[PDB]
């Protein structure tokens, strides 16, 4: 021992002294000359007991090099071996299985390639095995059974490949196994049932297939249960309602099929069940109301059918509920949101209908509601007005009806909300001024008449607005610039009327303006050239007025444009050659005049153009849009000649 | 240090 | 979901100070209530348009699994790096607008898988290499401009490269004609 630590210390250094950039990290270099035993009390991550190595601990601490001149033969009494978190790199010798007393061995985050030598089963009082974060590849081999005293297998994230062995069934005292993040493939051995003090295993992420063993109803104890994002296929057995003390069992993302167990609802203590993205099918089992320490719970996604049960009434501490995308029908019972603090609920895309129930927020604490795609209807509750924590919430596609106006209250927090497609009717309050941080606010295609209030414009952190498709009136003001953060304005489809109001111009992030199908009647604003960022408008439908103003034309990003049925008059200028990305251009139905400028001929991003029903006339330039456009684009016109190839209609030009 | 696996929620709308 | 994880992996790479990526979550299924961010009408990505936004940093390889994505737009920020070769998996693209940026590195030959593009833009940049000349297997290519980064060496005359004008390729040492 201390005359063997000679020896023990020489081939140290000499091992050290393989290294490359040791300069760095001093913190190694207190190795130095050894001597009467100095080096136990003064080498650093080095224990002796009776003058011998026993640890030997170097987290952390920037080494470099391989494992060619470890001291294999040199170190009979090494008990501890940690070496995570360094750069070690090279294969993993088979003489690491001739550390006769090894317990702990630690080979974690490095370099380390190649592949898990068999003789590993050698080490008898092996307790933990960590091999984690490396890029170890081939297979497990089965002489990991003869290890009859580990309780600790980490080999996650390696480039594993080949079956689970089937030895697996002798690790008679695992707690903890995590196969997660490796490629295995295979089948679940059944002798994985069998033992008797697992308390968490993960396989997910990986290629497993087949079904899973039934004889998992012999866990006795598993409190964890990780398999998503598989292969695996059949059905849920009914012994897996015997696993009596998990708390989270994770499914999803496989290739499972058949009917919900009812049996999952004997587990008292489960607390989240994820299920989503599988091909399960038929009802809801009423016994999945009897599990009262469920906090989460997520079956979306999948080919359910049939009725919501009302048990769900009995779930008093529901946070978060996932029913989105599957084939639920019928009515929605009270119980479904009876619980205080729910705070998500999704329920769309989905065969609801009927009316919501007056428990939709009790508590006051939901934060997150979706409804899109149901045939709900009536008026929404008043709950719901009052409810004062609201973030994001969803209506689409349904028929709710009522005051707009008497519908909803303030809400400090709100930032998304969408009310398209339903049947409210009545003004805009200025309640909406009160949510200051709002960023979304669609309303589309509803029976709302009214006037837009002032105080929408008080709004700073908007950035879409939608109010089209209804019956709004008024005139646009000009504290619209106050806006500025605006992105994607959409007013089109009401009774706005009126000039365009000037301020438009002080918006510099707008990307999309819809104005049409009102009643604007005045100049369009000749100031309109400070937006670097828009590419698409359109003013179609409107009663607009005397020659477009070329400022229009400084539009940069332009791609399409739609100036048709007004009363628009004059001359197309020559400056729209500046437009190097316009595509489409309808500019039809009304009182343009002159010719169309033969500068035309240089603006390769043509597709589309209709100048149809105009007072038009001479030839037409030469590009392909104009070469390739059918008669339903030139009639209506003067005096519009053209080429015999590109003859549609159009009288031959002299 | 080595931790267990933890499942991510379903995506909302 | 796929153009949800592509995208914010892209998001990941970058710096932005203006708060222009600010309502990309990763949280919801589709990225199709996302600003600046357009979908078609069966939830699929079709425009990324996120150019003159202030945005800084590097692409990633993620962009090249967005399967009908017709519009890009970058142009007019202060992106470094250079151009991954995945976005010749873009096989139904319209638009390339990747101009006024800082890229360095050469253009991948991949770009000539892609058979529907329309429109070029890479000028005003660092680039160096040698046009790869299979971009003449496109045959659409209504224009293409890259006229500020050293290309030298070559203006091939293949039957696409037929009806384009020195006022591309200027200020590019590239010189052979
Ligand atoms: C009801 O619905 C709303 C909206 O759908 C939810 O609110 C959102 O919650 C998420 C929580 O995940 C917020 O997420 C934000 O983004 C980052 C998420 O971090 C992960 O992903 C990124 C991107 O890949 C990784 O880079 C990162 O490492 C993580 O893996 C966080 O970093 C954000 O934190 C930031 O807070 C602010 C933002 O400006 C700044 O101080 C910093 O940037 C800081 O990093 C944040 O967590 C998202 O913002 C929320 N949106 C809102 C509030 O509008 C609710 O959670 C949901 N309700 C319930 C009960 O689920
Ligand atoms: C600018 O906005 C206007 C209105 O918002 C758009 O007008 C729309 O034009 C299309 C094609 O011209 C119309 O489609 C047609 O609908 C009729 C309805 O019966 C149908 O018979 C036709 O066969 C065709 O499908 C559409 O109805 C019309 N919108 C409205 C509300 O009437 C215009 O297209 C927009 N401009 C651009 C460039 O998108
Ligand atoms: C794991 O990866 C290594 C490196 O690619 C593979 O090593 C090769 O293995 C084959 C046969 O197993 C030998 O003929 C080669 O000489 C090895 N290459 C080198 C560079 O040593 C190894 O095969 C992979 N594992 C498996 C199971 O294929
Ligand atoms: C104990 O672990 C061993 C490791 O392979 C398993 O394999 C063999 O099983 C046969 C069946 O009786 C016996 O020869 C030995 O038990 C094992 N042989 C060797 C060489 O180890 C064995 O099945 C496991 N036992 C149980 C009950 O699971
Ligand atoms: C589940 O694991 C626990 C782990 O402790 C087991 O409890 C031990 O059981 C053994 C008998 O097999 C006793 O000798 C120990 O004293 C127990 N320890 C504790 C802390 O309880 C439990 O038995 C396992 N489940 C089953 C069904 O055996
Ligand atoms: C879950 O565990 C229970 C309790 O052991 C099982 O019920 C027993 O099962 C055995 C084996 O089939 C029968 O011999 C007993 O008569 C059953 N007793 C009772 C009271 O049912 C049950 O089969 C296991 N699996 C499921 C799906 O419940
Ligand atoms: C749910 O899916 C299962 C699996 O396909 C369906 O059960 C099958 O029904 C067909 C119809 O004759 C039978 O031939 C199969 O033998 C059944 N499989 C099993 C495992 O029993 C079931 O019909 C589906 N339920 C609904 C409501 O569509
Ligand atoms: C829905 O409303 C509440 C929400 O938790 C619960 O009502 C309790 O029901 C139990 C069992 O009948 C009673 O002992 C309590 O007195 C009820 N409390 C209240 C405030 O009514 C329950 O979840 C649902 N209601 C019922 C009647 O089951
Ligand atoms: C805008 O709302 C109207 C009114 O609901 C929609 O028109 C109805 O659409 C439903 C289909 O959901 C039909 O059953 C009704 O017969 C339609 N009624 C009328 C008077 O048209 C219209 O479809 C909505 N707009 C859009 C784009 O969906
Ligand atoms: C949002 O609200 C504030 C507080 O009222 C507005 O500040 C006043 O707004 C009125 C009309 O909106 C102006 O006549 C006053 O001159 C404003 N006061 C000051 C001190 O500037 C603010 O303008 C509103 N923002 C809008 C409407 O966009
Ligand atoms: C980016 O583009 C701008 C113009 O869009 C370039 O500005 C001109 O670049 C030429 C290049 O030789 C100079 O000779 C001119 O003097 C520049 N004009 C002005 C007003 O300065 C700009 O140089 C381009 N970027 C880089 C790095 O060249
Ligand atoms: C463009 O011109 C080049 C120069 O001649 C052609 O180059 C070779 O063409 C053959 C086919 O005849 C290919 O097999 C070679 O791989 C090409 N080599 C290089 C270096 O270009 C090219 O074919 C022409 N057409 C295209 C579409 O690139
Ligand atoms: C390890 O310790 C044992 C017991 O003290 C001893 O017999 C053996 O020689 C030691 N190994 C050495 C000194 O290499
Ligand atoms: C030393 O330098 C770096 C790390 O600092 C790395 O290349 C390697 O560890 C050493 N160099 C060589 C050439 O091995
Ligand atoms: C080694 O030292 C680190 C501190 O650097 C400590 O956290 C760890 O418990 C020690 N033992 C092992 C086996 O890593
Ligand atoms: C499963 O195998 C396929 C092909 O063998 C591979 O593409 C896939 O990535 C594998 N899955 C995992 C989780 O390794
Ligand atoms: C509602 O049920 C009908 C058949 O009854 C089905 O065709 C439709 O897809 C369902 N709606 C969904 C699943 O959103
Ligand atoms: C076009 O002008 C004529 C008279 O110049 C006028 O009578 C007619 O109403 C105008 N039509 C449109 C669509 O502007
Ligand atoms: C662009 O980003 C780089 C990052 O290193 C920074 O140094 C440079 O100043 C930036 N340029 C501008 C114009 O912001
Ligand atoms: C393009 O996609 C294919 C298949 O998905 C794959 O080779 C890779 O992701 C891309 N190609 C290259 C050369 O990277």
């Amino acid at each position: 021992a201390v005359s063997a630590t000679v020896e023990e210390a020489n081939a140290l250094l000499k091992w050290k002294s393989t290294f490359t950039n040791q300069t760095s990290s001093s913190k190694l270099s207190s190795w130095v000359n050894p001597n009467t035993s100095s080096f136990c009390t003064s080498w650093y991550g080095v224990a002796c007991s009776l003058g011998s190595i026993i640890r030997l601990n170097l987290t952390n601490t920037g080494i470099e090099g391989t494992f060619e001149d470890f001291p294999f033969s040199s170190l009979p009494n090494l008990t501890f071996v940690d070496l995570s978190m360094n750069r070690f790199s090279g294969t993993i010798s088979p003489l690491w299985g001739r550390f006769s007393k090894l317990e702990y061995f630690d080979l974690s985050i490095n370099q380390l390639v190649g592949e898990i030598p068999p003789e590993l089963g050698d080490l008898s009082n092996l307790d933990t095995l960590h091999l984690v974060e490396n890029k170890l590849n081939g297979s497990i081999p089965s002489e990991i059974g003869r290890l009859t005293k580990v309780t600790e297998i980490a080999i996650y994230d390696n480039l594993l490949t080949g079956p689970i062995p089937s030895s697996f069934g002798n690790l008679t005292k695992l707690v903890n196994l995590y196969l997660f993040i490796n490629s295995l493939s295979g089948s679940i051995p059944s002798e994985i049932g069998n033992l008797p003090n697992l308390r968490e295993l993960c396989l997910d992420r990986n290629n497993l297939t087949g079904k899973i063993p039934s004889s998992f109803g012999n866990l006795k104890n598993v409190t964890l249960l990780n398999m998503f994002e598989n292969q695996l296929s059949g059905e849920i057995p009914p012994e897996i309602g015997n696993m009596t003390a998990l708390d989270t069992l994770s499914l999803h993302t496989n290739k499972l099929t058949g009917p919900i167990p009812s049996t999952l609802g004997n587990i008292k203590t489960l607390a989240v069940l994820h299920l989503y993205l599988n091909q399960l099918n038929g009802s809801i089992p009423p016994e999945l109301g009897e599990m009262e320490s469920m906090i989460d719970l997520e079956i979306s996604e999948n080919k359910l059918t049939g009725p919501v049960p009302d048990s769900f009434g009995k779930l008093t501490a529901l946070e978060w509920l996932f029913l989105r995308d599957n084939q639920l029908s019928g009515p929605i019972p009270p119980g479904i949101a009876n619980s205080t603090e729910l705070t998500v609920l999704q329920l769309d895309t989905n065969n609801f209908t009927g009316f919501l129930p007056d428990t939709i927020c009790r508590g006051g604490k939901l934060e997150n509601l979706t409804l899109d795609d149901n045939h709900f209807e009536g008026p929404v509750p008043k709950s719901l007005r009052d409810c004062k924590s609201l973030i994001r919430v969803r209506f689409k596609g349904n028929s709710f009806s009522g005051d707009i106006s008497e519908a909803f209250g303030v809400y400090p927090t709100l930032n998304f909300i969408d009310l398209s497609n339903n049947n409210f009717h009545g003004q805009l309050s200025a309640n909406w001024e009160q949510s200051q941080k709002l960023v979304a606010f669609i309303l589309s295609n509803n029976s709302i008449t009214g006037a837009i209030p002032p105080e929408i414009w008080n709004m700073t952190q908007l950035s879409q607005l939608d109010l089209s498709s209804n019956r709004i009136t008024g005139e646009l003001p000009e504290s619209i610039s106050n806006i500025n953060r605006i992105s994607k304005l959409q007013l089109n489809g009401n009774r706005l009327s009126g000039k365009i109001p000037s301020g438009i111009r002080l918006l510099t992030n707008l990307e999309y303006l819809d104005l049409s199908s009102n009643r604007f009647s005045s100049e369009i604003p000749p100031t309109l050239n400070n937006l670097p960022r828009l590419y698409y408008m359109n003013l179609s439908r409107n009663d607009l007025d005397q020659t477009i103003p070329e400022g229009l034309t400084k539009l940069s990003q332009l791609q399409m444009l739609d100036l048709s049925y007004n009363q628009l008059d004059g001359e197309i200028s020559s400056q729209f050659r500046s437009l190097q990305n316009l595509e489409r251009l309808d500019l039809s139905h009304n009182n343009l005049s002159g010719q169309i400028p033969p500068s035309f001929k240089d603006m390769l991003a043509l597709t589309h153009v209709d100048v149809s029903h105009n007072n038009l006339q001479g030839p037409i330039p030469d590009n392909a849009a104009f070469r390739n456009a059918p008669p339903d684009a030139f009639e209506g016109n003067k005096d519009l000649c053209g080429s015999v190839n590109t003859t549609q209609g159009l009288k031959p030009c002299s | 240090p080595v931790r267990s696996s933890q499942s991510s929620q379903a995506g909302g709308r | 979901n796929a153009e949800g994880d592509a995208l914010s992996a892209l998001k990941n790479s970058l710096a932005d100070p203006n708060k222009v990526l600010q309502s990309w979550d990763a949280t919801l299924v589709t990225p199709c209530t996302w600003f600046h961010v357009t979908c078609n009408s069966d939830n699929s990505v079709t425009r990324v348009d996120l150019g003159n936004a202030n945005l800084s940093g590097q692409l990633v390889m993620q962009l090249g699994q967005l399967p009908n994505l017709q519009y890009l737009e970058l142009y007019s920020n202060n992106i470094t790096g250079t151009i991954p070769e995945q976005l010749g998996n873009l096989t139904e693209l319209v638009s390339l607008d990747l101009y006024l940026n800082n890229l360095s590195g050469p253009i991948p030959s991949t770009l000539g898988r892609l058979k529907k593009l329309r429109f070029l833009r890479l000028n005003n940049n660092s680039l160096s290499g040698e046009i790869p000349r299979s971009l003449t297997a496109v045959l659409t290519l209504q224009v293409l401009d890259l006229s500020n980064n050293p290309l030298t060496g070559d203006i091939p005359v293949n039957g696409s490269f037929s009806l384009f004008t020195p006022i591309s390729f200027a200020n590019t040492k590239l010189t052979p004609l």
